């Protein structure tokens, strides 16, 4: 997690998916972006990338979270989904 | 365990 930043996506409709595949790693805690769905909301923004850690969604702590909790926070959110990311180094 | 959000 060598860089921490926020990326805010804007759902065009109430039920719009962000197009982020969230997976957990078996070697460390946290929720991570495995891949971005081609042409999806997050992929069109381009700010997000694979191997990013989702630290929080709309201020809701996902440090020791699960991809199901992340999905529930996005479902409960309005049109703005504010992701707080921790991108590793190189 | 592994969702598309």
């Amino acid at each position: 997690r060598e860089e921490i930043f926020q990326v805010a996506l804007h759902k065009r409709d109430s039920g719009e998916q962000l197009g982020i595949k969230l997976v957990r790693r078996t070697d460390e805690p946290g929720v991570f972006i495995l891949d971005l769905l081609e042409g999806g909301l997050a992929a069109q923004d381009g700010r997000l990338s694979s191997n990013d850690r989702v630290l929080a969604i709309n201020g809701h702590d996902l440090k020791y979270g699960t991809p199901e909790l992340a999905a529930q926070i996005i479902q409960a959110s309005g049109e703005r989904v504010n992701l707080t990311i921790a991108r590793p180094g190189k | 365990p592994d969702l598309l959000v």
